[PDB]
């Protein structure tokens, strides 16, 4: 089969050139690499986007089906390290696709699951962005000027894997939810 | 050789004089200056903070234009 | 039992400010409490405050400037129209030059001067000065 | 404080901030549900099942691995008891107190405690009737309470 | 400690450990899981530090711990390693 | 306090506690004002140069004046290059 099977855009939309490039990269990863050949046969991405994080640096965010989030997680590290070498120093982020439902209008009898609330989806996205790190604390500081800055504490165990991705995580989260977040490692 | 600094010699003199030996009780507002409690129960005073406070008191005293406006008194016989 | 978390928060801040503490702890947290604190901070009556996540109602640590004379809750939350604001301010505030009454209107939680500006009524939450 | 005393104790559990299972744990959610169902079939209440799992199988919190509470899992498999466990234990205590009082008419302290326990039973039963965990016709009667258990 | 001498958001670890488990800035338990091994059997079992039940090794049918008021008391032969 | 034109109207501007920010009143005879002298590179006092701290009676009666003054002096010395 072709690489088009690795990309499934919503409503069968036509992907851009970056989606095609990422799908091709995944296809060659499945084919050439034997260790990941078994895992990647039934894995496809919903969409792929590019976000700039700093001068002369950029990051690529890949959205994957919700039902395959566990499968992607169990192979996250190898896949990210293999894909990074192909984009010339661009970090790769996997975020499961989720739907946000607006609150029911006042007086309506419609009920919305709490998982579909904006806050729950934002928390899930924040949990997914720092993979493989695990969040161990959260602080929100309300500045005098009226701005909010959130501090997220990550487990030091994944320091070697996450330390260099902090700025990319901040930029990606800001783009995805418009929230200012900083990452720090507890001292101990 | 290795000549000691002024603070080093001052703290050595304080140790020789047993300036760091507190009592068995600590005031809650004097705790910030106490280093730790020894097994006996006598609190050990942090001599670095003592030296810094001595310097601060000297800074305050030196700024008084007329020394005759300063009064120093001791109730106990030892400090007279 | 706990009936008004906002009352507990404001009373803790008032007691700490009277004692001279630089920081105070508010537990549990609430979005009404956060809005009240933001209104207070907008007018320079408090410093930066930080929300602590504990997978529960939460906690807040507030920096105290030393400018807060008294912050208090009003219970029960009486209905205040746009025409009753003058009487409520006369009852509650030390002067007409400073001090604020916090209301909860359909347009959001705001001080009484903004409520007069927007011509919106609601319910009285508290006061500070 | 306590509902029917002046005790002000604050002893309780302190759930960890981490909601995910520990790395060393390897059991799967369907396996945990299977053990829970087996224990329930053996005649164990959700509290007992949780205690056994924590103390023996290294499952600190069932919700962490399964994603749902023990009683929810039992109900999903048609294994939840007809009456809730806490109300069952309260009724058992009331029955024991009444049985003791049958032979001790002078034990006025037991009478006081029976009054308190039956007040608790009635309040809990009212709550469970509001939430439809008991049929509307359900009613606690001291005369035939022993039959219910 | 005087209130202005400490930060409520950055308390020293010693103070946080000394505080009651529920009175810490973020609640955290004092219990833990341990890997207990019998003296003679290579089998390894996970035991809660405050076990309320008498944990028995399946192989040799030997009691590993005894419930107490607080932490469970292990049998003299057995040894434990902190699992976490 | 100022008039609409902009004229100063108050009789005087009272001092404020360096630690508590409280207003120091005219009859507050427990309040103190302290000057901490500055030192040059040779550890010599520079006449006329010092940091001024004022403490109200309320804080001093509480016994917290010592720690508050220590903290304030530490911060001000860090800012003023007095070490
Ligand atoms: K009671
Ligand atoms: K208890
Ligand atoms: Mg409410
Ligand atoms: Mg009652
Ligand atoms: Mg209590």
């Amino acid at each position: 089969y072709t690489s088009r099977q690795k990309i499934h855009k919503d409503k069968d939309a036509e992907p851009t050139e970056f989606e095609e490039s990422v799908a091709q990269a995944l296809f060659d990863m499945e084919n050439t690499n034997q260790e990941l050949k078994s895992e990647l046969k039934d894995l496809y991405i919903n969409s792929a986007v590019q976000i700039d994080v700093s001068g002369n640096k950029k990051a690529v965010v890949i959205h994957v089906p919700y039902r395959l989030r566990k499968a992607f997680r169990k192979i996250h590290v190898r896949l990210v390290r293999e894909l990074e070498k192909k984009f010339s120093g661009k970090d790769v982020i996997f975020i499961a696709t989720r739907r946000i439902a607006r609150p029911p209008k006042r007086g309506s009898a419609a009920q919305r699951p709490r998982s579909r609330t904006l806050t729950s989806v934002h928390d899930a996205i924040l949990e997914d962005v720092v993979v493989p790190a695990e969040i161990v604390g959260k602080r929100v500081r309300y500045r005098v000027d009226g701005s909010k800055i959130m501090k997220v504490f990550l487990d030091p165990k994944e320091r070697n894997n996450t330390e260099y991705k902090l700025e990319t995580f901040s930029a990606v989260y800001r783009k995805l939810s418009g929230k200012d977040v900083v990452f720090e490692y507890p001292i101990t | 050789g290795r000549t000691l600094s002024t603070k080093e010699a001052d703290i050595q003199m304080m140790l020789a004089a047993e300036v760091h030996l507190g009592t068995k009780n600590c005031d809650f507002q004097m705790e910030r200056y106490v280093f730790k409690r020894r097994n006996d129960g006598i609190y050990i005073i942090n001599l670095g903070k003592t030296w810094e406070k001595l310097q601060m008191a000297a800074r305050v005293i030196v700024a008084i234009e007329n020394p005759k406006d300063i009064i120093v008194q001791s109730a106990r016989p030892y400090g007279q | 039992v706990r009936v008004s978390v906002l009352n507990d928060a404001l009373k803790s801040m008032y007691n700490a400010e009277k004692r001279g503490k630089r920081q105070v702890m508010i537990r549990p947290s609430s979005k009404v409490i956060i809005k009240f604190l933001i209104v207070m901070q907008k007018h320079g009556y408090i410093g930066e405050f930080e929300y602590v996540d504990d997978h529960r109602s939460g906690k807040i640590v507030v920096e105290l400037n030393g400018r807060l004379n008294k912050c208090g809750v009003i219970s029960p939350r009486f209905d205040v129209g746009v025409k009753e604001i003058e009487g409520w301010t006369a009852r509650l505030l030390p002067s007409r030059q400073f001090g604020y009454i916090v209301l909860t209107t359909s347009a959001g939680i705001m001080d009484h001067e903004e409520a007069r500006r927007k011509n919106v009524g609601g319910k009285v939450l508290g006061f500070f000065y | 404080g306590r509902m029917h005393s002046r005790g002000k104790g604050i002893s309780a559990s302190a759930l960890p901030y981490k909601r995910t299972p520990p790395s060393w744990l390897k059991i799967s959610a369907p396996d945990v549900e299977d053990n829970i169902c087996k224990f329930a079939k053996k005649g164990l209440t959700p509290s007992q099942i949780g205690v056994i799992l924590r103390d023996s199988h290294g499952i600190a919190q069932v919700k962490s691995v399964t994603g749902s509470k023990i009683l929810r899992i039992l109900k999903a498999h048609g294994l939840a008891p007809e009456i809730p466990e806490d109300l069952y234990h309260l009724i058992k205590k009331a029955v024991a107190i009444r049985k003791h009082l049958e032979r001790n008419r002078k034990d006025k302290d037991s009478k006081f405690r029976l009054i308190l326990v039956e007040s608790r039973i009635h309040r809990l039963a009212r709550y469970y009737k509001k939430t439809k965990k008991l049929p509307p016709v359900w009613k606690y009667e001291s005369t035939t309470a022993s039959t219910l258990v | 400690t005087l209130p202005n001498d400490v930060d409520l958001l950055n308390p020293p670890a010693e103070l946080e450990k000394r505080k009651h488990k529920l009175k810490r800035l973020v609640q955290s338990p004092n219990s833990f899981f341990m890997d207990v091994k019998c003296q003679g059997c290579f089998n390894i079992t996970t035991v809660f530090s405050h076990s309320q039940t008498v944990v028995v090794c399946g192989n040799c049918q030997t009691v590993l711990c005894q419930p107490t008021g607080g932490r469970a008391r292990l049998t003299e032969g057995c040894s434990f390693r902190r699992k976490g | 306090m100022q008039n609409e034109e902009g004229q100063n109207v108050d009789l005087y501007i009272p001092r404020k506690c360096s630690a508590t920010n409280r207003v120091i009143t005219s009859k507050d005879h427990a309040s103190v004002q302290l000057n901490v002298g500055h030192l040059d590179d040779k550890g010599l006092y520079i006449p006329g140069s010092f940091t001024t701290f004022a403490l109200c009676g309320f804080i001093r009666a509480q016994g917290d004046a010592d720690s508050a003054l220590d903290r304030l002096w530490q911060k001000k010395k860090v800012e003023a290059r007095q070490q």
